[PDB]
């Protein structure tokens, strides 16, 4: 419980002090995704073939 | 009654619950799906390549 309690205390200084927020940290790292073939990937596939 | 002086003065110090700051808008770019040319079946020149 102490270590969660310093984790939490780590990251939320830190995203104030690189002017991150929260929504963007967890874009950059979740696992979690969409699953479907967006603009950008289709527009990639097709420049690409 | 009503807690006030003899000469009508509130005797409590009233609250408001300050408003929420101002708020931040944000605009993106956004893309769509994009084709491509197609090729047509070539003609046969007369000069050499």
């Amino acid at each position: 419980l102490p270590r969660l309690v310093i984790w939490l205390y780590q990251v939320t200084q830190w995203l104030t002090e690189a002017e991150i927020t929260t929504e963007a940290i967890w874009l950059l790292c979740t696992p979690e995704f969409s699953g479907n073939i967006s603009p950008e990937i289709s527009n990639l596939l097709n420049n690409l073939r | 009654r009503h807690n006030l002086s003899i000469d009508g003065q509130p005797l409590s110090l009233a609250i408001y619950a300050e408003p929420t700051d101002p708020k931040a808008l944000l605009t993106s770019m956004v893309q769509a799906s994009q084709g491509g040319s197609a090729v047509l079946p070539g003609t046969l020149s007369l000069y050499r390549f």
